[PDB]
């Protein structure tokens, strides 16, 4: 499976964007689907996770303003992420396990043993009242 | 009037103890490089619970590399090491009791918390963290061992034979309490708080059930009969084979205790990672790597 993720640009503070992770050939029907982020210098962060069993787990940071989906037909997992602030700037990549039900139990561990990723995303959270100020 | 019991309890030791450590020995060996060697090729990046179970498969090694000794000096009823490797002997068994339980009980509140807080966030769900919780394991059951060190006063026999009884009991009484009972309940205690998440929202239990079952049942007859025996030498004791037969019952629960080491490394196949997935996968990649020649491959394509 090839992984290649979608959406993500420059959104305001209390901006939402919805990132879609696409596998252009087949469907992510027996994966589990993690979506991490990574802002300049710092560590790769997991930020929400589904499994093939269609259960969700999302990290403290994130819980309560993302919700990760599957689509109708299952073929694509989308990121809704509302009321973004800047420190959800960072590039947005989504990681696929073969083992469905094994990803969501510990992402961050687990994250290391996954060979199949995405290009990543860039989302930058910004004003122009900071910009300009 | 006692000398059947006296002929069991040297066919006991003779037969049964050497048989059963050498049993142990073989399961424990095999059982445990396999997990050391697979955490050491596989594991490139390690969380609390590898820690942890890395830590208990050391723990096992050090008790296991022992049974040799143990079996030969109990196969020729002569123990042939001399004092210092008795000593050091007496001490791996029991660090590897006690370590074994708190190691487990450190993965059970690993596993609760990886339940509610799956992205490990907290100072306590970090690898770091694990390594320092690690090495208090091994100094507190140091110091909850050392204090046998004055009860070897008066070949290699086993603690509950030497020193005052009435010193040895208390002594006993409290290591049974801390090495073994509290550490059981804390993984009962969290037991029942998955329980409670899970039934507000079933495999995160199964490891908690596993070391709750494990423990109680290979523990128990062994830390009965280790009090009843020190007990049994007291002078208040009533005279007669009943001292000789609990020497026998006694005997027949210690490698019961000991199965411990060869069959804990049953925790690593309970973590969730699909470990026995990549155990074949890698000894696969090493089938493979003969018929292929990558060397060429690269070369030529
Ligand atoms: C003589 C063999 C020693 C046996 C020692 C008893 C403890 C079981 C683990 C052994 C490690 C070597 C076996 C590695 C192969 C995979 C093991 C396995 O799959 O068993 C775990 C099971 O999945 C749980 O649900
Ligand atoms: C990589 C897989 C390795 C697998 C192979 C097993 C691991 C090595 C340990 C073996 C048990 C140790 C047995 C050696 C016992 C010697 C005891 C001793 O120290 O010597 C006594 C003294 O010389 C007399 O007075
Ligand atoms: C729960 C499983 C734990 C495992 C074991 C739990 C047993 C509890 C206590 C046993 C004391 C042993 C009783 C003492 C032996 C018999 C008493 C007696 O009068 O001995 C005379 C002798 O037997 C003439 O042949
Ligand atoms: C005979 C008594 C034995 C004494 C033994 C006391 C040691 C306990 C202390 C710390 C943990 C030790 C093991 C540390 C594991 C090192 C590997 C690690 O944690 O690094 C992970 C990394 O991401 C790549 O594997
Ligand atoms: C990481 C810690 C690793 C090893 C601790 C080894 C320290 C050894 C301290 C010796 C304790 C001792 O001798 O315990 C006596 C016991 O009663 C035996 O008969
Ligand atoms: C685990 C918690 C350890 C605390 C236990 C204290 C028991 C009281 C005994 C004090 C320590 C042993 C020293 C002693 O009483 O003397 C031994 C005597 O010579 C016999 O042969
Ligand atoms: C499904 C199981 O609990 C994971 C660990 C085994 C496959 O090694």
């Amino acid at each position: 499976v090839q992984l290649v993720e979608s959406g993500g640009g420059l959104v305001q503070p209390g901006g939402s964007l919805r990132l879609s992770c696409e596998a252009s050939g087949y469907t992510l029907a027996n994966y589990a689907i993690g979506w991490f982020r990574q802002a300049p210098g710092k560590e790769r962060e997991g930020v929400s996770c589904i499994s093939s069993g269609g259960s969700t787990v999302y990290s403290e940071s994130v819980k309560d303003r993302f919700t990760i989906s599957r689509d109708n037909a299952k073929k694509i997992v989308y990121l809704q992420m509302n009321s973004l602030q800047p420190e959800d700037t960072a590039v947005y990549y989504c990681a696929a396990d073969p083992f469905g039900e094994r990803l969501c139990i510990d992402p961050n561990t687990f994250a290391g043993y996954l060979e199949t990723w995405g290009q990543g995303t860039q989302v930058t959270v910004s004003s122009l009242e900071v910009l300009f100020q | 009037s006692c000398e059947n019991w006296l002929a069991l309890e040297n066919i006991l030791k003779k037969y049964y103890l050497s048989a059963f450590y050498g049993i142990e020995f073989i399961v424990g060996m095999l059982g445990n490089f396999t997990v050391v060697f697979g955490y050491l090729f596989c594991m490139k990046n390690w969380n609390s619970s590898n820690v942890y179970l890395f830590n208990l498969s050391i723990s096992d090694l050090a008790f296991l590399c022992t049974l040799p000794m143990l079996i030969r000096s109990y196969a020729t009823g002569n123990w042939t090491y001399g004092d210092v490797l008795c000593i050091s002997n007496r001490y791996v068994l029991h660090a590897n009791l006690y370590t074994s339980i708190l190691f487990l009980t450190f993965i059970s509140i690993d596993r609760y918390l990886l339940m509610k807080f799956p992205f490990r966030e907290h100072i306590l769900q970090k690898k770091e963290f694990a390594i320092l919780i690690s090495l208090a394991v091994w100094v507190l059951v140091t110091l909850e061992v050392l204090p046998m060190l004055t009860f070897i006063t008066s070949s290699c026999v086993d603690y509950a034979s030497s020193g005052n009884p009435k010193y040895s009991l208390i002594y006993s009484l409290c290591l049974t309490l801390l090495g073994f009972l509290i550490p059981l309940s804390v993984m009962c205690f969290f037991y029942y708080k998955m329980v409670v998440f899970l039934k507000k929202r079933n495999k995160p239990l199964r490891l908690v059930v596993l070391a709750v079952v494990i423990f109680s049942v290979l523990f128990t007859p062994y830390h009965i009969m280790r009090n009843v025996r020190i007990a049994s030498r007291l002078d208040s004791w009533p005279q007669g084979c009943s001292q000789k037969a609990i020497k026998c019952l006694y005997i027949l629960t210690r490698p019961l205790a000991f199965l411990n080491s060869a069959v804990n490394p049953i925790f690593y196949f309970l973590v969730g990672d699909h470990f026995r997935d990549m155990l074949f996968s890698k000894l696969r990649q090493y089938f493979k790597s003969l018929t292929s020649f990558r060397l060429l491959e690269v070369l030529f394509q």
